């Protein structure tokens, strides 16, 4: 907690005006850390392996998030962290009752540190950040993502190899996930697509 | 007589409001049913039919997928070719030639 | 792939409207109940068929999903043809 | 459906024969045996479906006893299988299963003399006679007590 309260020191220099909020926002990290790796051990997935490397990842994306990103507001900044521990920790988990568990996790970490009522639904579906559409990494609005997403894809159906398919709500969830690993220097990801997801596509 | 034998008209609608839970048994087939056993297919069969009489919509009560999708010449070439007597591989053979997508 | 994935990619898929007539028992439209079928008969069939520890997922419903549409167009047509030729 | 065929065949020929013939008279009585052989030869599919409104219930009545001759057959057929597995001079074909069971009805046809019970169990029997041979006095008591 100390350590990542100096990182986000470190990296709060963008944005001085929440320099009373660094030490909160570690603790958080922390906790959902501390329980992360407690209730989703190597028992239940052979994946489930945390580390202070996810840690690492989750303060450096949201300086990442920050850096070229708009003036956030206290809301963005906190939606902003929710969403990269979202990618750094609850991305690998499987079944449907553990990423509930992560997301009632997550409330339950920022209630107990981060008491605000400014809050929406902070469900991975709700929230997304893209570089995409805006000059800038900033939270948009759902529409404007299917819409971009769609006539986009006419396009990369013309020129490229051409597939039908359908864009629903998961997709565009996975693109941006795909978009944030693609992005940073060091990307590497990889996919449990069982089959005929489209992993590849 | 003839004009009483025009009454196919109205038998028309009554067919007619069938073929999609019909095309529904034909395609399930044709995707799933290729690597099932006689009794595989059987049950799997009753189920999708009993789905269908839970749902509104109406499916040929006297159902042959054999009959329904390939032709009198296809059943004839086939066999003529050497295809063997097993109704189950004349559905094999069917759902092979019909869709290849 | 989740069941409200599965419904958007039927619905999605079934644009083409060829079919007509109501629903009986109650959204309540057509392409609505065909596709909860076909969903239905996808979990049942893994359900009963395959064996194993939850590794596949739903590649039988796309092919089912296009099959139907190719069928049921050239049902359609066939169905057409024939009332033209009776109704001359 | 080749009678199916053969109608739009037949009502094919009537409409493109009645393009021509329109204007000719005596006409009448030829087109009209031609109809009235086409009104036979149809409600000659209306026979065939009245008889298979009865026929079909009848078949799916049938079906279940001989499904309780099958379970039996295929059962007995498994174990000659797991014979062939143990040693590999046991093995055993679908044909010669199938052979055997119809060698039964002969020998009935023959004798002249509850029909599925006695047709089951003389199912057994010729299969004991037959498949006894080729296994080894081990292997036949194994059977013997197995399908007993």
């Amino acid at each position: 907690s100390q350590i990542y309260e100096i990182y986000y020191k470190a990296i709060f220099k963008l944005v001085p005006e929440f320099r009373s909020y660094t030490e909160p926002f570690a603790r958080a990290s922390v906790h959902l850390y501390n329980e992360c790796k407690a209730r989703y051990s190597t028992g239940l997935q052979s994946h489930y392996l945390f580390s202070p490397r996810e840690l690492t990842r989750l303060v450096r994306g949201v300086y990442t998030a920050i850096n070229t990103g708009p003036r956030q507001t206290l809301r963005s900044l906190i939606r902003l962290w929710a969403y990269e521990a979202w990618r750094i920790f609850a991305d690998r988990l499987v079944g449907v009752k553990e990423k509930n568990s992560f997301e009632q996790l997550l409330y339950e970490t920022v209630d107990k540190y981060l008491p605000n009522q400014d809050l929406g639904n902070i469900s991975s579906t709700s929230l997304l950040f893209s570089g995409l559409l805006s000059l800038d990494f900033k939270e948009v609005n759902k529409t404007d993502l299917v819409n971009f997403i769609e006539e986009r894809f006419k396009t990369f159906c013309d020129e490229e190899l051409e597939v039908p398919m359908v864009i629903h709500e998961s997709m565009v969830d996975h693109i941006l996930r795909i978009d944030r690993a693609l992005k940073q220097v060091q990307g590497h990801m990889m996919l449990i697509g069982a089959s005929r997801t489209g992993k590849t596509i | 007589e003839k004009e009483r034998w025009l009454n196919t008209t109205k038998q028309f609608s009554k067919t007619s409001q069938e073929l999609i839970g019909n095309c529904i048994i034909s395609s399930i087939y044709e995707t799933y049913f290729g690597h099932l056993n006689e009794r595989e297919r059987a049950d799997m069969l009753v189920i999708l039919k009993r789905l269908l009489g839970k749902f509104a919509v109406k499916y040929d009560v006297n159902y042959r997928f054999i009959d329904y999708l390939v032709t009198l010449d296809e059943k004839m070439k086939w066999l003529e070719c050497g295809l063997d007597k097993n109704d189950y591989f004349l559905e094999n053979m069917s759902i092979v030639m019909n869709s290849q997508d | 792939w989740d069941t409200k994935t599965m419904s958007q990619v039927a619905n999605n898929m079934v644009d083409v409207i060829p079919m007509e007539f109501t629903d009986f028992i109650v959204i309540q439209t057509i392409r609505d109940a065909v596709v909860n079928i076909l969903i239905h008969f996808d979990r049942n069939f893994y359900q009963k068929m395959k064996v194993g520890v939850n590794p596949r997922s739903p590649g039988y419903f796309i092919d089912g999903l296009r099959a139907l549409v190719k069928l049921v167009t050239a049902k359609y047509q066939d169905l057409q043809e024939n009332q033209r030729f009776v109704n001359v | 459906t080749e009678y199916k065929l053969k109608l739009k065949n037949l009502e094919k020929r009537l409409l493109e024969e009645l393009n021509n013939s329109q204007g000719n008279m005596l006409e009448n009585d030829e087109l009209m045996v031609t109809l009235n052989n086409l009104k036979k030869e149809a409600m000659n599919i209306e026979k065939k479906l009245s008889e298979s409104e009865e026929f079909f219930p009848q078949f799916d009545n049938l079906v279940e006893e001989y499904s309780i001759i099958g379970k039996h057959s295929v059962k007995i057929f498994s174990m000659l299988e797991k014979f062939g597995q143990f040693h590999w001079f046991y093995g055993i074909s679908i044909g010669q299963f199938l052979s055997c069971f119809k060698r039964v009805f002969i020998k009935k046809s023959r004798e002249t003399r509850t029909r599925v019970d006695e047709i089951l169990w003389l199912l057994y029997q010729e299969v004991y006679c037959q498949f006894s041979t080729a296994l080894d006095k081990k292997f036949k008591m194994i059977m013997a007590m197995t399908m007993f």
